RNA sequence: CCGCAGGUGCAGAUCUUGGUGGUAGUAGCAAAUAUUCAAACGAGAACUUUGAAGGCCGAAGUGGAGAAGGGUUCCAUGUGAA
RNA sequence: GAGAUUCCCACUGUCCCUACCUACUAUCCAGCGAAACCACAGCCAAGGGAACGGGCUUGGCGGAAUCAGCGGGGAAAGAAG
């Protein structure tokens, strides 16, 4: 018989291989469409997710209880050093799908990069691409090389570039570099593989790829849970106090027939570790990272046009389980998915943005930069012994600095 | 080797517990030797078993 | 060489959070035991009776945080063993941890 | 005694034999199944191996329940384990053939274990006690085992 | 082979007795806070012994002695099959 | 009055709406090691059939060996209703 009362269904079917993603990356899977009337560009971009803070700035939201108001809006972190492009991949079109017609990589591929093609560095005799770099120097190599462009050039319909990060530049303890194909839009297949091959060798930073105040795509592995049951998994309800052998289970696990326990029934399993793509997170800033002209500059990083104070982004103390950000990073807003140092993948939106809340104009006030490893009540270094005053170290200390 | 005999009679001599008796853990061999108690008489004259003292309960703070 | 005497002072508090309260001394004798294995090399490491009741002054559950030790390594050439090498793990008492450095430690 | 399996030459072989051992049937099938085609030092050093934990039997017939380690990727397997009473047993055995060896005056250096059998001993009954005063066997699965050791280099 | 005579032919009877599998190296070895260090004996020590330490019973006891019941379990030495 | 019932104050995770922590397990390992049950076995849809099939017909299809869970089925087991 029917169900007493209706109520909707617990979780969605459409995530239902509730499984550990397979890839530790987030892989694309769509790029955006290319039209060759855009200038050549590239589609995507790799960070790691350093941490989240919050900023307040003035809505320019017409028609709002929030207009021309002041709101405090949380934001996420993501240090983006620039990409060193490696290599291009053409493909072409079967009626089968696309499939990879030829691989052309670089001379002179990165320590980092080549980290990436072992299981063990320090056992490897670091032989790879060796032999295919000798290619790019002796004449028969080079005309290989050159027939190979020619052939993407006539036969590939969409190309893209490999790139990788760069880990020396980050506070993590790997060193192997992260690799990805990056679609380039925008353009003859011609223009957008001369454009790819002067990009050789070369670093990409994130501004080239990205802009201000544009909604972008964030893929990647969300935080793993382990094996969780069913009230924590798909968030059933819990049985009564009296249940025998157990409360947080599901009742019923199906009817009599059909006789078997159906897919769609929720059952206890991995949770998190999931590979997921979330779109419409506006980029409310590109910071600009650390330079040294004369002296280091920092400002460039959390100074905004309103607060003016030489502080960098990372808060009091550092940033929690991550490190310090000395690089360009992205500063997006909301929540994104993954642990701390977890590495996302930035893709340009695949959808028209035509709503007011897109393609609106982001000018921020004010960038909290307190610690995030307690309850920081103090921005700056300067600001928090401005506040307190000389302490007991500070007084033995300048009795032996005289 | 095995002192579980010499503690007994150790205890039984001392007129104490088994818990106050001392066996010197060097002289293992000499103590099990002694299998009467008169030789356990001689070790305690000879210092190799010691009756330890009663644990201190203090009524200081009683007071 | 290999008859070296050194004093280092250990985290028993980093090595110990997280375990619960009845294993709290007998994880931190496995942990120093573990300590002294890794910084001397020799599997065979015996810890003195001192630094044992150190380690246990304040009960099963309320470890010192650090303790200040010496390690060290004395030859076994006393009978036929697979070690001919072996850690003697003593207790060095200290009123402060403070600006404690690894030290080598002569005869 | 008549083994399974003689010899090709009984001249480059030496035997070994136990007969009634302590050891579980199931554990001691898979370890030596492991060791087998061996040689002698290769063996003796897989079975301290085992004993450290540091290489692991692969459980293939046996592995009802068995779990999962990194160790038996080594072998074409998922499921192995480290039987200590096993490793034992056979190190015992495999020093009494060595010396087996060393006495019908063969080197010893050169040693592959071409034949090992592991067969059921009579199980030993005790008793376990149930639920509603009920009584259930506690048997043990002691095993016989046998090794031909042959010379080949 | 010719006759004679049967306690004369098994797949079953939740058959009788005995033996053996899969289950399965699985369930399990989770009631009463707790063990650690060194040494000795020893082929072999998480469990034995000694010493040190940390704990528990907390005198209505996990202490000291009896009745009923058991019947040698008491004590010393030795062994390491079960 | 450890009797049956209704309401009120207080109280609260009974609930909205669940979350987190602790101990012992479960889990993995060394050692040890049962039992229940068992025609053969074990992926489905429909058909017909002792009128609700694991086997038959017609179709869908089918890839070694396994681990932790689970309670839809085996018209599961337990007892000659
Ligand atoms: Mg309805
Ligand atoms: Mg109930
Ligand atoms: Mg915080
Ligand atoms: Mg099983
Ligand atoms: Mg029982
Ligand atoms: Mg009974
Ligand atoms: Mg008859
Ligand atoms: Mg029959
Ligand atoms: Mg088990
Ligand atoms: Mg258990
Ligand atoms: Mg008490
Ligand atoms: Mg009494
Ligand atoms: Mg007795
Ligand atoms: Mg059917
Ligand atoms: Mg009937
Ligand atoms: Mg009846």
């Amino acid at each position: 018989s029917h169900r007493k009362f209706s109520a909707p269904r617990h979780g969605s079917l459409g995530f239902l291989p509730r499984k550990r993603s397979s890839r530790h990356r987030g892989k694309v899977k769509s790029f955006p469409k290319d039209d060759p009337s855009k200038p050549v560009h590239l589609t995507a971009f790799l960070g790691y997710k350093a941490g989240m803070t919050h900023i307040v700035r003035e809505v320019d939201r017409p028609g709002s209880k929030v207009n021309k108001k002041e709101v405090v809006e949380a934001v996420t972190i993501v240090e983006t050093p620039p990409m060193v492009v490696v290599g291009i991949v053409g493909y072409v079109e079967t009626p089968r799908g696309l499939r990879t017609f030829k691989t052309v990589f670089a001379e002179h591929i990165s320590d980092e990069c080549k980290r990436r093609f072992y299981k063990n560095w320090h056992k490897s005799k670091k032989k790879a691409f060796t032999k295919y770099c000798k290619k790019w120097q002796d004449e028969d190599g080079k005309k290989q090389l050159e027939k190979d462009f020619s052939s993407m050039k006539k036969y590939c319909q969409v190309i893209r570039v490999i790139a990788h990060t760069q880990m020396r530049l980050l506070p993590l303890r790997q060193k192997k570099a992260h690799l990805m194909e990056i679609q380039v839009n925008g353009g003859t297949v011609a223009e957008k593989l001369d454009w790819a091959r002067e990009r050789l060798e070369q670093q990409v930073p994130v501004n080239q790829v990205f802009g201000q105040d544009e909604m972008i795509d964030v893929i990647g592995v969300t935080k793993g849970k382990g094996y969780k049951g069913v009230t924590s998994r798909w968030h059933t309800k819990k049985l009564p106090r009296k249940t025998h052998r157990g409360l947080r289970k599901v009742a019923c696990i199906g009817a009599w027939h059909p006789a078997r326990v159906a897919f769609s029934v929720a059952r206890a399993g991995q949770k998190g570790y999931h590979h997921r793509t979330e779109i419409n997170k506006k980029i409310y800033k590109i910071g600009q990272g650390y330079l040294i002209k004369d002296g280091k500059l920092i400002k460039n990083n959390a100074s905004t046009d309103y607060d003016l104070s030489d502080k960098s982004i990372n808060p009091l103390g550092g940033f929690v389980h991550y490190g310090e950000v000395t690089n360009d990073f992205v500063m997006l807003k909301g929540c994104v998915v993954g642990t701390k140092k977890r590495v996302l993948t930035l893709r340009k939106s695949l959808l028209v943005q035509t709503k007011r809340r897109a393609l609106e104009k982001i000018d921020l006030k004010f960038i909290d930069t307190t610690s995030k490893f307690g309850h920081g009540r103090f921005q700056t270094m300067e600001e928090k012994k401005a506040f307190m005053g000389p302490l007991k170290k500070d007084r033995i200390a300048k009795e032996e600095g005289a | 080797s095995m002192l579980r005999l010499q503690k007994r009679l150790a205890s039984s001599v001392l007129r104490c517990g088994k818990k106050k008796v001392w066996l010197d853990p060097n002289e293992t061999n000499e103590i099990a030797n002694a299998n009467s108690r008169q030789q356990i008489r001689k070790l305690i004259k000879d210092g190799l078993i010691i009756r330890k003292p009663v644990t201190v309960h203090s009524r200081a703070r009683c007071r | 060489n290999e008859v070296v005497t050194r004093e280092y002072t250990i985290n028993i508090h980093k090595r110990i959070h997280g375990v619960g309260f009845k294993k709290r001394a007998p994880r931190a004798l496995k942990e120093i035991r573990k300590f002294a294995m890794k910084e001397m090399g020799t599997p065979d490491v015996r810890i003195d009776t001192r630094l044992n009741k150190a380690v246990w002054a304040k009960g099963i559950r309320n470890v010192p945080y650090r303790i200040r030790v010496r390690l060290s390594r004395k030859r076994n050439e006393d009978e036929d063993s697979p070690n001919k090498l072996y850690t003697l793990v003593t207790y060095v008492p200290v009123t402060t941890f403070k600006n404690l450095q690894t030290v080598n430690v002569d005869e | 005694v008549r083994y399974s399996l003689d010899p090709e030459n009984p001249t480059k072989s030496c035997k070994s034999r136990g007969s009634n051992l302590r050891v579980h049937f199931k554990n001691t099938r898979e370890t030596a199944q492991a060791i087998k085609g061996m040689h002698i030092r290769k063996a003796t050093k897989y079975l301290k191996d085992v004993t450290l934990q540091k290489q692991c039997v692969p459980f293939r017939r046996y592995n009802g329940g068995v779990g999962r380690c990194a160790q038996a990727k080594q072998w074409g397997w998922t499921q192995g384990r480290w039987p200590k009473k096993s490793a034992e047993f056979l190190l015992h055995m495999l020093k009494n053939a060595e010396s087996n060896a060393e006495l019908k005056g063969l080197d010893v250096d050169s040693l592959v274990i071409e034949h090992i059998q592991v067969n059921k001993a009579p199980k030993m009954r005790r008793r376990t006690y149930r639920a509603h005063g009920r009584i259930n066997p506690y048997m043990s699965s002691p095993c016989h085992i046998e090794m031909i050791l042959t010379e080949k280099e």
